[PDB]
């Protein structure tokens, strides 16, 4: 039952120090061939390896991050640590720790990245908690005609993340497509669209409800037609 | 400091054999680079596949094999299955550090190709009040999950302003994505034609707004 679970702050101000912990189960850094690695996935990007620390205390680092990175193990408590100073905007990503395994088979060496933790997220924003701005996305001209009509809601400029939107149509607010956040400038931005047949709007009342628990504020916006 | 390259996307069908590659910008990939292979499933789910350059991690399906073909490290999946649709990464070792590739979006056709359903929204009056004008262009029900968003104004291209999201999977296992074009209330009122050019499977699906519409 090999398990890995990372722990961190979540949000951070630029310049501050990051402190990640990787608590694990099903193995020990006392035994040979064992070690843990640190990898991060920058939002909208690929993977970027950070550091490796083995049972014999051999540490390996990312060349460009060297001066800011420091990895260390606590075999006693069964956890590994990672400190990253002068954290800035480029450090917002989700951090993962993975079990490193070493095998020396017939002169041949093998190194693996087998078990991975789900991750912990970090947003290095200087911004203070801000409520979301909600704008109704009514259908413009050109294609106002047609079987069904798609409406929407633009949720803008808020911090930190986590916002839930709920649609309320008087018939069939069926096709609801909620889109992921797109952190523009320290504040996020997402969208949600719902689809209803062209005979249930403006007739039936459609309203999108927005919630930002971090700020507790809630917004109800009615979708009204766009005219001349 | 080398650059590791992998294909961006590959499409295959259940029962087929597909090979993905990993190349080093500094020359040939040898056993000394100890190529690794990992798979990324939606919602931050990573699973290790190949170690050494051809050794499998215990527990991994026997259909994943790894080796060196020419100057590159390869990953073959013999008889691809629909649950194999995911993103694959590869890393190489350069004496004292690891460097990951860009990853490959692999699509195993569990249903017929589906074109994108595009919709372009104009700036709301409430937003225009604040001197900002956001354009929201939603794209849904497309498959394979690879698309390309292009914006314009009066027919000429835009090179500053858009931010498209990475395609998410829907319940129907189809993908969706969203792009935004941010302008000022001024730049919006100084042009008449706006379009969202969406490319999927070679073909283009352009949407458009004209500020002279609605009478
Ligand atoms: N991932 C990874 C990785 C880690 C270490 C190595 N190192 C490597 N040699 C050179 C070096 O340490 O600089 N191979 C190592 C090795 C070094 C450190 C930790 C595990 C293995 C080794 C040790 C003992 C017997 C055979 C091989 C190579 C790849």
């Amino acid at each position: 039952q090999v398990t890995l679970k990372e722990s961190g702050p979540g949000i951070l101000q630029p310049s501050q120090t990051l402190s990640l912990t990787c608590s694990f189960s099903g193995f020990s850094l006392s035994t040979s061939g064992m070690g843990v690695g640190w990898i991060r996935q920058p939002s909208g990007e690929g993977l970027e390896w950070l550091a490796d620390i083995w049972w014999n205390d051999k540490k390996y680092y990312n060349p460009s991050l060297k001066s800011r990175l420091t990895v260390s193990k606590d075999t006693s408590s069964n956890q590994v640590f990672l400190k990253i100073t002068s954290v800035d905007t480029s450090d917002t990503a989700t951090y993962h720790c993975a079990r490193r395994t070493f095998s020396y088979y017939y002169g041949s060496s093998f190194y693996y990245f087998d078990n991975w933790g789900q991750g912990t997220t970090l947003t290095v924003s200087s911004a203070k908690t801000t409520p979301p701005s909600v704008y109704p996305l009514a259908p413009g001209c050109g294609d106002t005609t047609g079987s069904s009509v798609t409406l929407g809601c633009l949720v803008k400029g808020y911090f930190p993340e986590s916002v839930t939107v709920t649609w309320n149509s008087g018939s069939l607010s069926s096709s609801v497509h909620t889109f992921p956040a797109l952190l523009q400038s320290g504040l996020y931005t997402m969208s949600s669209s719902v689809t209803v047949p062209s005979s249930t709007w403006p007739s039936q009342t459609v309203t999108c409800s927005v919630a930002h628990p971090a700020s507790s504020t809630t917004v109800d916006k009615k979708l009204e037609p766009s005219g001349p | 400091f080398a650059v590791v390259t992998q294909e961006s996307a590959l499409t295959t069908s259940p029962g087929e054999t597909v090979t993905l590659t990993c190349r080093s910008s500094t020359g040939a990939v040898t056993t000394s680079n100890y190529a690794i292979w990992v798979q990324e499933k939606p919602d931050h789910l990573f699973s290790g596949l190949i170690g050494g350059t051809n050794n499998r991690v215990p527990g991994v399906p026997a259909r994943f094999s790894g080796s060196l073909i020419g100057d590159k490290a390869a990953l073959t999946v013999t008889g691809a299955q629909t649950e194999d649709e995911a993103i694959y990464f590869c890393a190489l070792w350069y004496s004292n550090h690891w460097v990951f590739g860009g990853g490959t979006k692999l699509t195993v056709l569990g249903q017929p190709k589906s074109s994108p359903s595009v919709t372009l929204f104009t700036p709301s009056s409430e937003e225009l009040e604040t001197n900002k004008a956001t354009l929201v262009c939603t794209i849904t029900d497309f498959y394979p999950g690879v698309v390309t968003v292009d914006w314009k104004v009066d027919g000429t291209p835009v090179t500053q302003g858009m931010e498209t999201t990475q395609p998410s999977k829907q319940s129907n296992n189809k993908y969706m994505a969203s792009s935004y074009l941010t302008l000022t209330a001024r730049a919006w009122e100084r042009h008449s034609s706006y379009s969202c050019q969406v490319t999927h499977e070679g073909h283009t699906v352009e949407k458009s707004l004209s500020r002279a519409e609605c009478s």
